[PDB]
RNA sequence: AGGGGAUCGAAGAUGAUCAGAUACCGUCGUAGUCUUAACCAUAAACUAUGCCGACUAGGGAUCGGGUGGUGUUUUUUUAAUGACCCACUCGGCACCUUACGAGAAAUCAAAGUCUUUGGGUUCUGGGGGGAGUAUGGUCGCAAGGCUGAAACUUAAAGGAAUU
């Protein structure tokens, strides 16, 4: 939130899921933090870049978790035929 | 408070059955609340069929078993022990 | 002493997390009250009142007290804990060290001219706790927290300066409403305000940075 | 599945699914053409007859009412219209 | 009864945790052996923990038990785990050269990896 | 029997929501529903909707975004004045900064704040936010 | 539909359903039936005179121990027999 | 009471003033 | 991406089948697992060992996105997975829990085995539920080797192999510490098969 | 009001047990239990959950119909049909596991989509007794059914669970 002169009310802009978007609770001790590693040509991990994937407490729930994660990781390319929209 | 989903006995999209007679206590029971145990026991008592079979015609071969079906009321079958009861977690169990 | 256990404790003590919103953004669990005090050291207490709880025994009853402790500071934070013991004042001891354990952030905003300082809530939120429940609704300047005294206290601690407040069931339970009143402004950061709607990079969790001052 | 795609189905989904419940309404059913024994006379047969048709040059039966799909003759030969 | 207490049965299989060779096979051998090895204020005391440690000493003869962590039980063990089977580790064996599969099995196969020994059963 | 068209609609994009769904069948057909979807995306609370087109009523298909909280219609329409437009936004929005409460008039279906501004008033079909 | 009609010409319906509903009320019964103004010893009033007729003393129901010192007087109005109670301690020597 | 045995005593009680009534009108 | 030298090599196609892990489960299945592919007239439910792959080097890559490889904590109940677990505990680095699995190690901060974990590896979710539940609670995500019958609360990564069987499960195991071991940087290239044999992960009968 | 009337059996007659037992137990036994024609309009008549419509977590079994699979078995080994196996579909009686969600809890795939309160509609309840009583209508041969109070009295009853 903003007031009249424009510097930034309101503390710890929280973050959002990655598969449905919804306000990660400060107490919602129920979602984790996908961390990925990248891979660059010779096949070997370079520590300190990752891609960075969060998933909400209810999709854990669900058991849904893990089709949210394979959709993210193949529209960002991490993965290649795991996942198919025409179901 | 309620016990049980099925309250009396076994009787989901009836809504009336014909009773059945208690063999105890002549307790006039429905069909599906009764409890029903088959009696398969051979008609003569545990061992003494060699005291048979020694003055027996024929090769044997005989053995018969008597076989019957028993309906208990509900206050007769914990009375006999055949049917106890359990606790709550134990009473979903079939 | 302290000792930390956690890892979280270690990286609080060491000096690497100097803030409360780090842990709240990356909703890090936290079993540790030096790391609440720390973070948070304008923290203040209140307890409501002292219910004795008696169970029946062979010989007597075993009566011990029951106390509701608030912890928060006014400027966003907010804390509730209960704990029964069989002297009142351990119970108050460790009710001040549960509330602190579950302290919580709050999201104040304003009935509306997006000209001072949050001052009532951003959005209408409640609670349920059994069969009560209390409404927040946001009020305008100068109104005030106009609500049952317990939970009007619970509310100044918790950095509200003025919200309107509904409330059904029996809430004379001052147990079930306060942790009904808890969860209300618990969940003013639940709400998705359209203000919150452009997306952010999600930041990397302090732990895997400091991975370096953690166990051993 | 939180994100499917309803709107373009794959083959064996619409396959499986009841008439009434596929993405657009559509009847499953078929025309058929029997023709009788030495004569050619072809004629168009549904699927579900719910009678027994007749070729009115020949007053021999071509199929037998059923239930579900019609049961054709044995001295007929079919072919999708 | 004879049921040994606690005290006793923690101390026993401490001593054995430590003491393999020690505690001899015999009881009157090692049962002054505890009382050098353990601060033991009673006569009586230091006679059944022997006792039992004596017991245990002979159960372990047949054969592992429960509990046993005697510094040298990863002996066997850490030696114990390297199987390695030297040529068969269920691996190009157990047929003549071909892997026995289905065929829905193979239509996996001629997915990406049709180059491969099939026997379609 | 199926009495309204857009509280069928608007129950099921909520529960679709609900259950973390980015899609719904929206399946009574209508041009209401039609106007009462183009508004919302006119606020950004759902994503793309396509009518598909049989020679019954139809059936529409949106792609929801995790934005939209609530949606609801307020059966009976009532006859709501242009005096009684902020009574209304202060018994079902949450906050008055954001929450449009959607309205038909004669000028069309829009939301409240359209409707102060065109100074003219309807019957209230619901509320998004 | 929460059990009540919610058309928008539905209103004489809830209308008739209120009025029946309302009577289980005590306070709405009270009034309208006008009790009061019939079975009430005072007759609707604040206050009531009457004549002292006797001196009365009766006995506290459970958990309790003592004798009221009540007393017994005609409303002048009504004529109808009524109980009445002496508050203070000390009081029956100033009746009669 | 029993419920059953409760209305049994009224509906003999109705009774016996009903056969009461019966004289007088 | 990748630098396509991770596709399913005929070698590893070929173990991968060997040991019988395509083979799935009976008509039970979740509708949470669509990996399967076709059908056999027996019952058993064919999974792609394709999909496998991909989802056993996203595993890989995960694991070795954690910083210091003691967070790494695997999880096995069953017996048919022990030895994998304390071999896969030795190779790659993380702490083993193989055997019983208290209730506790990770809510309960004065317990003799609390640990505070990043990633957990279970080997049946369903046989270890319990840890499941208990990493639900402190932000943890969690690995399994699932089937397709298995239950998928609380996973984040799913493996699809089959869990009956002794030979599949150290296959993964065995799998998954190559990927992670080449990843890590200490298998030097990534075409030339690991020099220890599949068959150390096994567990024998007695 | 007739027919029928074997067992059981409101009443009743005896045998006991018991301080008392016209109650439980035993032996008889009328009305009744069966049916014809005409009445009675009640029940724990309960799934204590009104009817219609929409959406929402999975799993298996089962009833009825339909579809497909050189599927199996069957008559003339092998056509049909029928009976079974597998897969799918529609309507059902239901069931197993979870609890997004609801509830005071017991529990619930609704008793969920209700303080983020609005799909359509009907009926009922406003503390416990008095009381479903009194009276007035109404139906019935009667027994009884429907509608249905007041005076007066009380600070408690009542529901789910814990020790």
């Amino acid at each position: 939130m903003e007031n009249d002169k424009g510097q930034l009310v309101e503390l710890y802009v929280p973050r959002k899921c990655s598969a449905t978007n919804r306000i990660i609770k400060a107490d919602d001790h129920a979602s984790v933090q996908i961390n990925v590693a990248k891979v660059d040509e010779e096949g070997r991990a370079i520590p300190g870049e990752y891609v960075t994937y969060a998933l909400s407490g209810y999709v854990r729930s669900r058991g849904e978790s893990d089709d949210s994660l394979n959709r993210l990781a193949q529209n960002d390319g991490l993965l290649k035929n795991v996942w198919s929209y025409s179901r | 408070p309620k016990k049980r989903a099925s309250n009396g006995r076994n009787k989901k999209g009836r809504g009336h059955v014909k009773p059945v007679r208690c063999v105890n206590c002549s307790k006039s029971i429905p069909k599906d609340k009764a409890i029903k145990r088959m009696a398969i026991r051979n008609i003569v008592e545990a061992a003494a069929v060699r005291d048979l079979s020694e003055a027996s015609v024929y090769p044997e071969y005989a053995l018969p078993k008597t076989y019957n079906k028993l309906h208990y009321c509900v206050s007769c079958a914990i009375h006999a022990r055949i049917v106890r009861v359990r606790s709550r977690e134990d009473r979903k169990n079939r | 002493g302290w000792v930390p256990v956690t890892k979280l404790g270690r990286l609080v003590k060491a000096g690497k997390i100097t803030t409360i919103e780090e842990i709240f953004l990356h909703s890090l669990p936290v079993k540790e009250f030096q790391i609440i005090d720390t973070l948070l050291p304008g923290l203040q207490d209140e307890v409501m009142n002292i219910k004795p709880v008696q169970k029946q025994t062979r010989a007597g009853q075993r009566t011990r007290f029951k106390a509701v402790v608030v912890v928060g500071d006014s400027n966003g934070h907010v804390g509730l804990g209960i704990k029964t013991a069989k002297e009142v004042a351990g119970a108050i001891r460790a009710g001040i060290i549960i509330a602190k354990l579950s302290v919580i952030p709050i999201r104040r905003g304003y009935w509306g001219t997006n000209l001072g300082q949050p001052h009532s809530l951003a959005t209408k939120t409640t609670g349920k706790c059994g069969s009560v429940t209390v409404r927040l609704i946001p009020a305008p300047r100068g109104s005030g927290i106009v609500a049952s005294p317990a939970v009007k206290k619970l509310l100044q601690l918790a950095g509200v300066e003025d919200v309107y407040t509904q409330s059904n069931g029996k809430t004379r339970t001052l147990e079930n409403t306060l942790k009904a009143a808890f969860v209300a402004i618990g969940n003013t950061y639940g709400f998705l305000t359209p203000n919150l709607w452009a997306e952010q990079p999600l930041p990397v969790s302090p732990l895997d940075i400091y991975s370096d001052e953690a166990s051993a | 599945v939180l994100v499917q795609d309803l709107l373009h189905p794959t083959a064996a989904s619409e396959a499986r699914k009841h008439k009434l419940k596929t993405l657009v309404q559509g009847p499953r059913s078929y025309f058929l053409d029997v023709k009788c024994p030495g004569c050619l006379n072809i004629t168009t047969v549904f699927s579900h007859a719910q009678t027994a048709v007749t070729c009115e040059s020949c007053s021999t039966i071509l199929c037998t009412p059923t239930g579900g799909k019609a049961k054709l003759s044995e001295g007929t030969s079919f072919r999708r219209k | 009864g004879r049921v040994r207490t606690k005290t006793v049965k923690r101390a026993s299989k401490a001593l054995i945790e430590r003491y393999y060779p020690k505690l001899t096979l015999d009881f009157q051998t090692n049962k002054r052996l505890c009382d050098e090895i353990a601060t033991i204020q009673s006569k009586r005391l230091r006679n059944k923990i022997a006792g039992y440690t004596t017991h245990l000493m002979k159960r372990i003869q047949k054969g592992p038990v429960r509990g046993i962590s005697f510094k040298l039980q990863e002996e066997e063990r850490e030696r114990k785990d390297q199987y390695v089977p030297e040529v068969s580790a269920l691996d190009l064996s157990r047929s003549n050269g071909v892997l026995n599969v289905d065929n829905q099995t193979s239509d996996l196969v001629k997915s990406l990896g049709l180059k491969l020994p099939l026997s379609v059963i | 029997t199926r009495s309204s068209v857009l509280a069928d609609a608007l129950n099921a994009i909520n529960n679709a929501e609900k259950t973390g769904k980015r899609q719904v069948l929206i399946r009574p057909s209508s041009k209401v529903i039609i106007k009462f979807l183009q508004v919302m995306q006119k606020h950004g609370y759902i994503g793309e909707f396509e009518y598909i087109d049989d020679h019954r009523s139809g059936k529409i298909v949106v792609q929801l975004n995790g934005r939209l909280n609530k949606c609801g219609v307020i059966s009976p329409r009532f006859n709501v004045k242009i005096g009684d437009i902020e009574k209304w936004t202060a018994n079902l929005l949450p906050a008055r900064q954001f929450g449009y409460v959607i309205l038909t008039t004669s000028a069309g279906i829009m939301d409240h704040e359209e409707a102060r501004r065109k100074h003219v008033s309807g019957k209230i079909l619901g509320f998004v936010y | 539909g929460k059990g009540k009609p919610r058309g928008l010409n539905s209103a004489r319906k809830l209308r008739v359903h209120r009025r029946n509903n309302r009577w289980a009320e005590n306070n709405y019964k009270k009034r309208l039936l006008g009790t009061a103004f019939k079975s009430s010893p005072f007759g609707g009033s604040s206050h009531a005179k009457g004549i002292v007729l006797e001196k009365l003393g009766i006995e506290s129901k459970q958990p309790n121990s003592a004798i009221r010192k009540c007393v017994r007087v005609q409303l002048i109005k009504n004529g109808k027999k009524v109980t009445a109670f002496v508050p203070n301690d000390g009081c029956l020597n100033f009746v009669d | 009471m029993r419920a059953k045995w409760r209305k049994k005593r009224t509906r003999r009680l109705k009774r016996k003033r009903r056969k009461v009534r019966a004289r007088s009108k | 991406s990748l630098p396509a030298t991770f596709d399913l090599t005929p070698e590893d196609a070929q173990l991968l089948l060997a040991a019988n892990t395509h083979l799935g489960a009976r008509n039970v299945q979740v509708h949470q697992e669509p990996y399967v592919f076709n059908a056999r007239p027996d019952g058993v439910h064919v999974i792609n060992v394709g999909k496998t792959w991909e989802k056993l080097v996203l595993a890989a890559r995960i694991i070795a996105a954690i910083p210091n490889p003691e967070d790494v904590v695997a999880i096995s109940s069953r017996t048919f997975g022990q030895r994998a677990v304390l071999k896969f505990a030795a190779h790659t680095g993380a702490t083993p829990i193989a055997g019983r699995f208290t209730p506790g190690s990770f809510t309960n901060y004065i317990t003799r085995s609390f640990k505070e974990p990043r990633l957990v590896i279970v080997t049946d979710p369903r046989s270890d539920a319990q840890a499941i539940k208990e990493a639900s609670y402190v932000n943890i995500p969690v690995i399994a080797l699932t089937d397709l019958d298995s239950p998928s609360e609380f996973v984040d990564v799913a493996i699809p192999c089959n869990n009956r069987g002794k030979h599949s499960i150290g296959l993964i195991w065995y799998l998954l510490a190559r990927e992670v071991l080449r990843l890590r940087g200490a298998l030097v290239d990534r075409t030339q098969p690991w020099s220890i044999m599949p068959d150390l992960y096994f567990y024998r009968d007695p």
